[PDB]
């Protein structure tokens, strides 16, 4: 299976995953390629924000799936 | 003088000394002083931008007063452009501030070389005829030129710049340059070389690396596997089990620390464009840069670029790491001078003094040697042309019933009904019921003039019609936010620039970049 | 109040259209109802709240608050626009209504020197749109849980007009995020609480005996050094905002760098360090501030269709912007309608629970204080602590429960768990 993330500035990476893969292992595939510490990454598939405990699966991925890294900010 | 600094220090804290310099040096030109061009004015004025001038020939009028936090009831009637002038003017004592009661289109008619003053042209709200000529007379007086708009709920931002060259990119996440894969002497020696906490998870590795290397001789590629596997080779040596807290680190940097030597797709484009490849006396340093980057890539650098000589911070002995820190950062500075003698030989060769580039750039260059960026904006006309059309782009985008570049396309029409109509789609009440047909006629003329065969919900030619052109300062707002820091961009030449095309939806808050 | 003042606002107040929201009633009356009714809480008044100000005044809002603890500092000038040198050492509140009831004609701001936390239920009741440009998480969890406990069910079935839409900003250099939240029906502050990042901390094994960075020479000289040695007097504080502490700091850290011979010490980087300063800029505050803005906008005329909760900004590699419709966690500590029904253990002892609340990525509470009945255990929050700051036979006492929480300001509200 081929999935898309896109970085926090669209720049979208393609990464293999097998819908049997935890959420926690797609973050290092990240790392992997970006260099993004899986510590402050959040992943956002149709409105959930993935658990990195969970699978893939668990989210119901699947090859063409998009997903989205995302944050929110403290300053003002 | 020592006050500056602590009024700007949340924004050095940015683009440093510098960058602050770059900006306090430039002078900006504001077209038309509307709300969108107040707002982006105003964010560059408050971070200490050296100068600028509005060029308004419009009088102020009750609406302006009324969307724009620049332009008092008071200043109703006087000229838009020095009645803002004033007020922006009291943001901040260390900008200077001049305007020109006269029209962007009576300048250019009258006196076209005067753009050439500024360091960037910022133009808003305006018409079809005036963008199009502008952006003309800039492209070829080679000055930058950043057109925005603000209609209805729609940000409109278009950039021009030829060529934009950037060394300081700032990027937000990067590999680190450690290089175990393909270590160079010193480095190689200083793991020979070799509390158990206090040991740099790089030696770590290094040295596991080394011993799975003589019982292979393999570099353990197989992700999934070979890596997985040489962690496990890790875990077999935490002393009787005490803890070993960097061990555990050294595992899990493990999945990184391989793999971390490769040139750049992005840089392999810089070496291979003709202006990197044919030098000559016109070429600028950027360029003269790059080639010393590619000799030297060829030669000491043996297929890589400089050692960037910069490690993360890692768990260990206070020593240890500055000792291991050392011996990064005394080869980077090697590496420095080997590209900075190809510079000096590709200036001599090309007449211009071996000291025609500072070694404060040199330095620099070589930090970032990974993540130089070059833009380049097509022309307003290849855009707006018959043939260069980029429909490619629109009609792939556009398989989307609301992609953001529905909003393009609508600007195009408004434009072109105005152009027609001699005014702007329902701007009178009155004027909306007629007019959403009197518009649709004109995008369906647009569509037809490019050859855009593309479906336009009708809702988007209601909705543009309900704007009645009208400029809501909450969207200016959003739009004098984004435009302004891509100005101190190009100023500072600090970071990297949106390609071409911004569109911003108020409505669903959302955005899109277009075109390259 | 003058010819054409109001065009550019009229336009979507008179006429209907295709992406109206569903309650749209096109009205020559409505821009004037709005003026004059409509009750906005600007919550925050730096650089987000600044902005906000002007956003909404222009928009059509005059009656409208700004609460604001902070005093005008040098430092605040290149992103404040409604502050002047002159205006240095005044509360922010009061200058900002102060510039803006002049700027922007008949405006009406009223300022709050306060704090969120001086007021409760009763003052924010008042008002129909609360919109925030807070500078901490806490604050935002602390007003997320106020809103929250305003809710009104009337039998398990939640009363609409006890809604108070709150719109949260946030900004950090050039990254910004803004979202809408309607409590009790779209995700909280709380459910999305770990999209925020973590924070970098120093353990002081590194800090007190393997300095590598400038940064850790610093926190020496602040978190240890200083106490160790009251600098400036006994039982005086550091204070970030004086440079003559910070100079201090600054030069004991350079010693501290000497001695491990750690170079990078600069003063600049002495007070970020010291002040965990955000690098901040005018640009991306009026961004976020923007969308906010209009946002409120839409609330209060449904003019439009509010933003689906969420957005996130970046200005460094171009413009991105991804928005989304964040999940609204159906076990939300906070915005649950019932209470939190999670038992951590069969049976043992105390500890193994507080630390869960503390702990657990999804509470993260501070200091919380556990409540039975009808008696208190654990609290934290001098004394009255201490007795019981400072287990099986209660660890029983309940036994299948209704504990009850209380976070130290983390919420307004008593988190019910069961």
């Amino acid at each position: 299976m081929l999935i898309k993330v896109k970085t926090l500035t669209g720049k979208e990476i393609e990464i293999d995953i097998e819908p049997t893969d935890k959420v926690e292992r797609i973050k290092e595939r990240v790392e992997e390629k970006e260099g993004i510490p899986p510590q402050q990454q959040r992943l956002i598939y149709s409105g959930k924000q993935m658990n990195d405990e969970k699978t893939a699966a668990d989210y119901k991925i699947l090859g063409g799936s998009v997903l989205h890294l995302v944050l929110a900010l403290r300053g003002g | 003088k020592l006050l500056k600094e602590q009024k700007y220090d949340r924004q050095l804290r940015l683009w440093g000394d510098h960058g602050q310099e770059a900006l306090e040096s430039a002078h900006v030109c504001l077209i038309n002083a509307t709300a969108t061009g107040t707002e982006i004015l105003k964010n560059l004025v408050l971070p200490g931008i050296g100068s600028f001038t509005i060029i308004d020939g419009n009088q102020v009028s009750g609406e302006d007063a009324g969307n724009n936090f620049f332009l008092q009831r008071s200043s109703i009637g006087k000229n838009r452009a020095e009645a803002a002038m004033e007020f922006l003017q009291e943001l901040n004592s260390d900008v200077s501030g001049s305007f020109v009661e006269e029209s962007p289109e009576n300048l250019l008619d009258n006196d076209p070389s005067f753009f050439c003053r500024f360091t960037v042209v910022v133009a808003t709200q305006l018409p079809e005829s005036t963008s199009l000529r502008l952006a003309d007379v800039l492209w070829n007086s080679q000055i930058p030129l950043l057109i925005c708009r603000t209609y209805g709920l729609v940000g409109y931002m278009r950039i021009i710049i030829k060529e934009h060259p950037v060394i300081e990119s700032h990027p937000d996440n990067a590999l680190e340059d450690l290089r175990l894969d393909k270590p160079f002497p010193e480095l190689r020696e200083h793991f020979q070389s070799y509390d158990h906490s206090h040991t740099p998870w790089i030696v770590i590795i290094a040295k596991y690396l080394a011993q799975w290397y003589s019982e292979t001789n393999g570099r353990i590629p197989k992700t999934y596997k070979e890596k997985e596997d040489f962690r496990d080779l890790i875990r077999q040596g935490i002393l009787k089990p005490e803890d070993e807290e960097n061990f555990e680190e050294a595992i899990k940097n493990v999945n990184t620390a391989l793999n971390t030597t490769q040139i750049p797709s992005s840089i392999e484009d810089i070496f291979n464009d003709d202006r990197c490849i044919n030098i000559t006396k016109q070429t600028p340093s950027f360029w003269i840069l790059a080639r010393a980057l590619k000799e030297f890539v060829a030669k000491e650098g043996q297929g890589n670029l400089p050692v960037r000589g910069t490690i993360p911070d890692m768990i260990a002995d206070s020593g240890k790491y500055i000792k291991l820190q050392n011996v990064y950062r005394e080869k980077a500075k090697k590496d420095a001078a080997a590209v900075g003698n190809h510079v000096a030989k590709l200036l001599q060769s090309i007449g211009q003094a071996p000291e025609s580039i500072s070694e404060k750039e040199l330095k620099l260059l070589c930090s970032n040697s990974a993540f130089l960026r070059v833009v380049r904006c097509r022309s307003l006309a290849e855009e707006y042309g018959l043939d260069t059309i980029n429909k490619d782009e629109i009609i792939s985008s556009m398989d989307n019933p609301d992609n953001e570049i529905v909003l393009y396309l609508m600007l195009r029409a408004v434009d072109r009904f105005h152009k027609q109509q001699g005014r702007y789609p329902g701007v009178s009440n009155y004027q909306v019921e007629e007019d959403i047909g009197k518009l649709k006629s004109c995008l369906t003329g647009f569509l037809q003039e490019y050859g855009l065969s593309v479906m336009v919900k009708d809702d988007y030619v209601h909705e543009f019609c309900r704007y009645g052109a009208a400029e809501p300062h909450t969207i200016a707002a959003f739009l004098g936010g984004a435009a302004a820091q891509e100005v101190i961009k190009i100023i500072t030449k600090q970071f990297v620039i949106f390609n071409n095309t911004y569109i911003y939806s108020g409505m669903s808050q959302t955005s899109a970049t277009f075109q390259l | 109040d003058w010819e054409g003042r109001w065009n550019h606002v009229k336009k979507f107040l008179e006429r209907s259209g295709p992406f109206t929201h569903p309650d749209f009633e096109p009205s020559t009356e409505s821009l004037q109802f709005l003026l004059d009714t409509c009750k906005v809480l600007v919550i925050g008044a730096g650089g987000l709240g600044c902005e906000l100000l002007k956003n909404l005044a222009l928009s059509g809002f005059r009656q409208i608050h700004v609460i604001d603890m902070d005093t005008i500092d040098v430092s605040n000038l290149n992103r404040q626009f409604l502050f002047r040198p002159k205006d240095i050492g005044r509360p922010k509140a009061e200058v900002a209504a102060e510039f803006l009831n002049d700027r922007v004609p008949n405006c009406n701001v009223v300022p709050h020197f306060n704090k969120i936390q001086d007021f409760n239920d009763t003052f924010y009741r008042q008002f129909h749109i609360i919109v925030c440009g807070l500078d901490s998480i806490i604050a935002r969890r602390w007003i997320n849980g106020m809103l929250i406990s305003l809710l009104n069910y009337e039998d398990g079935v939640l009363d609409p007009s006890s809604i108070v839409p709150l719109i949260d900003g946030g900004t950090e250099g050039f990254k910004g995020n803004a979202r809408v939240i309607l409590p009790g029906m779209t995700a909280c502050i709380e459910c999305t609480l770990e999209l925020y990042p973590p924070q970098v901390n120093f353990p002081m094994a590194t800090i007190a005996s393997m300095p590598r960075l400038p940064e850790h020479c610093i926190e020496y000289v602040r978190m240890l050094q200083w106490p160790k040695e009251q600098p400036f007097g006994e039982g005086v504080p550091l204070d970030g905002d004086d440079p003559e502490h910070i100079q201090w700091i600054f030069q004991k850290s350079l010693e501290r760098a000497s001695q491990y011979n750690i170079r990078g010490v600069t003063y600049r980087l002495t007070q970020g360090v010291v002040k965990r300063i955000i690098p901040a800029v005018a640009s991306t505050n009026a961004v976020i501030a923007a969308v906010c803005a209009t946002e409120v906008f839409k609330i209060a005329t449904s003019a439009y269709i509010p933003l689906n909760n969420y957005l996130v900004f970046n200005d460094v590699d171009g413009l991105y912007t991804y928005t989304f419709e964040a999940e609204r966690k159906e076990n939300c500590p906070a915005c649950s309608q019932l209470p939190q029904n999670i038992q951590f253990s069969p049976s043992a002892k105390l500890q193994e629970v507080l630390d869960y609340l503390t702990n657990s990525a999804s509470l993260q509470m501070k200091s919380p204080a556990i409540t039975a009945t009808n008696r208190t255990l654990y609290l934290q929050s001098v004394t009255s602590i201490e007795e019981r700051t400072r287990k099986e036979l209660g660890l029983v006492d309940g036994q299948e429960a209704v504990a009850d929480v209380t976070t130290p300001q983390t919420v307004l509200f008593k988190l019910h768990f069961t």
